[PDB]
């Protein structure tokens, strides 16, 4: 958090901090059908925009 | 006026018992349906595009063919593809119940109403993997051609492997191109890149002969190499090419327990049950096109609604339903093995997601490279 | 020694053109021209293929603008088909169309130009919009291929159901992304729907770049297409006569090369009772795929691994004051800007920068014991 | 890579024994022998 404050101090940008929708970090896993590689976790939210 | 009669054309190609077929399709009179089938058997010699298209279109021009039950004695998947095309253009329910018409066709037309009495490529592949589990054949390679469904096959194998704690070893995946010639010895090299003792070959029978020939030229048909193939590779168990290796495991339909008249009767039952379920849910049935020359004008008048009733048929306590892609949901499968007598022998059975093999240990030739070793449980040496 | 070539063409005039091209090939074993016009439907078309063409033992079949029944029917025997004007990507799938070549590139190859255009303008961050059908997915796969042949990345890929008239959701999905460069693949009527929504969503003004293909600047799609759009047109792409001429030259060359070999069998004649493939089919096909004709009326004719025309040239076109203006050409590997200046969709005449960083960056974190207390 | 041309054994052995008696990280990955007395229609040479 303090590091994010430092980054906001150096580079001026507004931030909207939020937690992960799940409880994991970011690991790739198979889809429910058709076998599609999909990341779950923080990266799952980062890749989905 | 009177219970409406739907026109179901039963097409038989080659040597077939029309008597036994008609005696098993007219005897069991069905009154549990809101419609009664008007079965009309038709014979046909040739299985070329023009002959099939002409025969079917004339069969729809003469009588009101609401459904078409198709059967042949050959091993031509092109039959099934042609039937799918006809079923797509005319929006006519077609059921490939036997022969090449029963050979699975992946990625059918969007408006196709062509269903086949056979297991899906994914399902066959799954059965193959189950066989590899039953005899602990964890290390294997896959060889497929450009035939429609190779992608679904390989992807099914991969999807089944990844989500498993079993030590699978997929060494090589070959994509043999049969569209061109093989004078540059590309296929020979690809096959020469095979190291696995178990090879899963996916292609047509005609292609399978060539691939097995080249593999024999390289040295992959002898002992120490076990080939496993789907249904469209073996096909007719009474017709075995010389190029086919002895010890070739294959997943086929239970033709012994599932006879041809039973197949015809089941198909007719499917079309009829679908028509009945449609006439009791929307009180109408799509008018049979009496011409293949005006299927471009009355296209906005023709519908693709019978599918949702064709995909879901329960008959005589048996679930003869299909899938969206056009394959049987719960097919009775049989695992056959090519013996030294160059004949197909049933060595396994697959039913209701259950695999029952004939032998516990797979009968391999006791060569001078195979030994029987005994061990005693002793930690930590033998845990 | 008589090698028949077939063709399904638009008119008797083009038939006479085919005939004259074949006659010229003979002038420059002797060929004879045999042709018909398109049938009203696919079944009649297949039957026509058998009774009129394959009945004369054609080594190959030229097809102009739904070649599908002809590809299926001829492919049954492995008789090669040469598409003269079809650009649909579905004909590039060897699984479905086993022996199909074409003297024009598929729509999706326009992506290569798009890629070169990104090089031509240093667009490192892009949004891709494709229709959720075969052609759209082909274009997506192809561009992701070009982007992951050199680390380049797609900021997002959006897909829409063909025939959907309100695409506002998708475009709002594209507003939230940073990248202001937008690539589109869609049919005419869908191009129209996206252009309309886009404008109503004010995405056609300053800051936004729109890069598109040929279908998205054709016919009705032009009627509502925003100004400053960049698009492509296949050069000679609509001259059926030229492509007939070139196809006939290539096929004649291929026939003669094929007949320079040994153990050549003839193709099947009638359909009735013949269910085996033409044994020399795959080899004849190999010959076409590897044919080379340097002095072609439409430029240099060669085929790639999918049997698609390679080294095609495209006009790079810009819509200026509702008029289509040529701003450049795509050769084989390089973009060439002409003296006519590009007018972009937006403010001024300077090339925009598709990298507008948002001031609000949604930072995400996870509850960890020593670093992030919640 | 050699053919059956006389000397090829002298050659391969000269290499092998120069290598073997050296404190240098030589690494001989392959030694091919090509039969130029037969045709090359089976593409053997190509695969070597
Ligand atoms: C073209 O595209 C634009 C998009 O840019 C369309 O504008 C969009 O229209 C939709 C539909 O009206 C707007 O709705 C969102 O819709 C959802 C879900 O429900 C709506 O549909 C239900 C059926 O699926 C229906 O039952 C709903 O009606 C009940 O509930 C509402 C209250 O939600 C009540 O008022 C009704 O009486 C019904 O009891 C409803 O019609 C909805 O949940 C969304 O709501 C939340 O967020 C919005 C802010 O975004 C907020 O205002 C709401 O109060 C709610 O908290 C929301 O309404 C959508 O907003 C439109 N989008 C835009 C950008 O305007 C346009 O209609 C299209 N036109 C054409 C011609 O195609
Ligand atoms: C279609 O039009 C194109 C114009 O945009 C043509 O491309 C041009 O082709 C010419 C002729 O070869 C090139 O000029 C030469 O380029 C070479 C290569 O050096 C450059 O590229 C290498 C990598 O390959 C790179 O390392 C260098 O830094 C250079 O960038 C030079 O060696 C020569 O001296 C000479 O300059 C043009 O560079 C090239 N333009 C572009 C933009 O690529 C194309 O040839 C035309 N096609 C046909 C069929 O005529
Ligand atoms: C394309 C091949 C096939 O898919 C295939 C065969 C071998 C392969 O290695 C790979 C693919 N087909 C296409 C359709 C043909 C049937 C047909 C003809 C006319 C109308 C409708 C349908 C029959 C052969
Ligand atoms: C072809 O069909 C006709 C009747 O339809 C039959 O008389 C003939 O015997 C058939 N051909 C063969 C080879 O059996
Ligand atoms: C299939 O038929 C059964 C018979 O009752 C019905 O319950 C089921 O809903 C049907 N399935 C679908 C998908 O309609
Ligand atoms: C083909 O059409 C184009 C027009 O776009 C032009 O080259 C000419 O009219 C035609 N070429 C030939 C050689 O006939
Ligand atoms: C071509 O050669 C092959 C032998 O490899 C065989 O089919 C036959 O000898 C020739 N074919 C014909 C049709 O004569
Ligand atoms: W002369
Ligand atoms: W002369
Ligand atoms: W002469
Ligand atoms: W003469």
């Amino acid at each position: 958090i303090d590091l994010l404050i430092k980054l906001a101090r150096t580079m001026q940008f507004t931030y909207e901090v939020h937690l992960v929708a799940d409880g994991k970090f970011g690991t790739q896993e198979r889809v429910q059908n058709s076998n599609k590689k999909e990341w779950n976790g923080m990266m799952g939210e980062l890749l989905s925009g | 006026k009177s219970p409406p009669s739907i026109g179901i054309a039963v097409i038989l190609v080659g040597t077939s018992d029309e008597v036994a077929i008609k005696d098993a399709h007219e005897k069991d009179d069905f009154h549990h349906l809101s419609v009664v089938p008007r079965v009309e058997l038709v014979a046909m010699n040739e299985t070329d595009p023009k002959s099939i298209i002409t025969r079917i279109c004339d069969l729809m021009s003469d009588r009101k063919i609401q459904g078409v039950v198709f059967a042949d004695d050959t091993d031509q998947e092109a039959i099934a593809q042609i039937l799918d095309f006809i079923s797509a253009q005319t929006l006519t329910p077609i059921l490939g119940i036997h022969g090449g018409s029963s050979m699975i066709m992946a990625d059918k037309d969007e408006s196709s109403m062509f269903f086949q009495f056979g297991p899906s490529i994914e399902q066959q592949a799954s059965v193959m993997l189950n066989i590899m589990e039953e005899y602990d054949w964890y290390i294997f390679s896959i060889v497929t051609t450009y035939f429609p469904g190779y992608q679904d096959f390989v992807n099914k194998i991969r999807s089944t492997i990844e989500n498993s704690f079993v030590g699978w070893e997929l060494e090589e995946v070959l994509l043999l191109d049969m569209s061109l010639d093989d004078g540059d010895c590309k296929i020979q090299n690809q096959l020469k890149k095979l190291q696995s003792p178990i090879i899963l070959l996916y292609c047509t029978k005609e292609e399978a002969t060539y691939i097995f020939e080249v593999a024999n030229s390289v040295g992959l048909t002898g002992y120490g190499y076990t080939w496993i193939v789907p249904s469209l590779v073996a096909g007719d168990t009474d017709t075995v090419p010389s190029e086919f290796p002895t010890g070739l495991i294959s997943v086929s339909y239970d033709e012994w327990d599932y006879g041809l008249p039973a197949r015809v009767r089941d198909g007719i039952a499917i079309i009829t049950t679908a028509a009945s379920d449609m006439l009791s849910e929307h009180s109408f049935i799509p008018e049979p096109k009496s011409s293949c020359y005006n299927t471009h004008e009355k296209r906005i008048y023709q519908s693709n609604m019978l599918n949702r009733y064709l995909i879901n048929v329960t008959f005589e306590g048996r679930d003869l339903s299909f899938s969206e892609d056009g394959y049987q949901m719960h097919p009775k499968l049989v695992i056959i093995l090519l013996n030294k007598e160059r004949k197909w022998e049933r060595v396994g059975k697959w039913k209701d997601k259950s695999l029952q093999m004939k032998y516990y240990v797979w009968p391999r030739m006791t060569q001078d490279d195979h030994l029987s070793i005994v061990t005693l449980e002793e930690a930590p040496f033998v845990i | 020694k008589i090698v028949n070539i077939g063709a399904v063409l638009s008119t008797r005039k083009h038939e006479q053109m085919f005939r004259e091209a074949v006659n010229q090939a003979n002038k420059r074993i002797q060929l004879q021209a045999t042709s018909v016009t398109h049938k009203p439907n696919a079944i009649q078309m297949a039957l026509s293929v058998c009774e009129d063409l394959i009945s004369s033992q054609v080594y190959a079949i030229l097809v102009s603008h739904t070649p599908t029944p002809v590809s299926y029917t001829a492919g049954f025997y492995r008789i090669p088909v040469l598409g003269l004007t079809t650009r649909m990507s579905i004909y590039s799938d060897k699984s479905i169309h086993l022996s199909f070549l074409r003297t024009v590139p598929p729509y999706s190859h326009q992506s290569s130009v798009w890629f070169e255009m990104m090089r031509v303008y240093n667009w490192n961050h892009i949004i891709l919009l494709v229709s959720d059908d075969h052609e759209g997915r082909a274009a997506q796969k192809r561009l992701e291929t070009l982007l992951e042949e050199r680390e380049s990345k797609a900021e997002k890929v959006l897909q829409f159901d063909p025939g959907t008239k309100n695409v506002t959701a998708l475009l709002m999905e594209a507003r939230e992304l940073e990248a202001r460069v937008i690539i589109l693949s869609a049919s005419e009527d869908d191009a129209a729907t996206v252009y309309r929504a886009a404008a109503m969503l004010d995405m056609t003004g300053s800051g936004y770049v729109w890069l598109v293909g040929e279908r998205e600047i054709s016919g009705n799609a032009l009627r509502y297409a925003p100004d400053g759009i960049i698009g492509l047109q296949l050069i000679n792409g609509k001259n059926e006569s030229a492509h007939i001429s070139d196809a006939v030259g290539v096929v004649a060359q291929a026939v003669h090369e094929l007949l320079e070999k040994e153990n050549i069998t003839d193709p099947p004649r009638g359909c009735v009772g013949n269910t085996n493939i033409w044994k020399t089919g795959p080899l004849f096909k190999r010959v076409l795929m590897s044919s080379k004709y340097a002095d072609g009326v439409t430029g240099r004719v060669e085929f790639n691994e999918d049997g698609d025309r390679k080294f095609a040239q495209y006009s790079i076109m810009n819509l200026q004051n509702r008029k289509l203006v040529q701003v450049g050409i795509y050769n084989g590997t390089h973009v060439i800007p002409n003296d006519r200046k590009i007018i972009w969709p937006g403010g001024e005449t300077e090339k925009p920068r598709g990298y507008q960083m948002s001031t609000r960056l949604k930072i995400v974190t996870i509850h960890q014991e020593p670093f992030v207390y919640v």
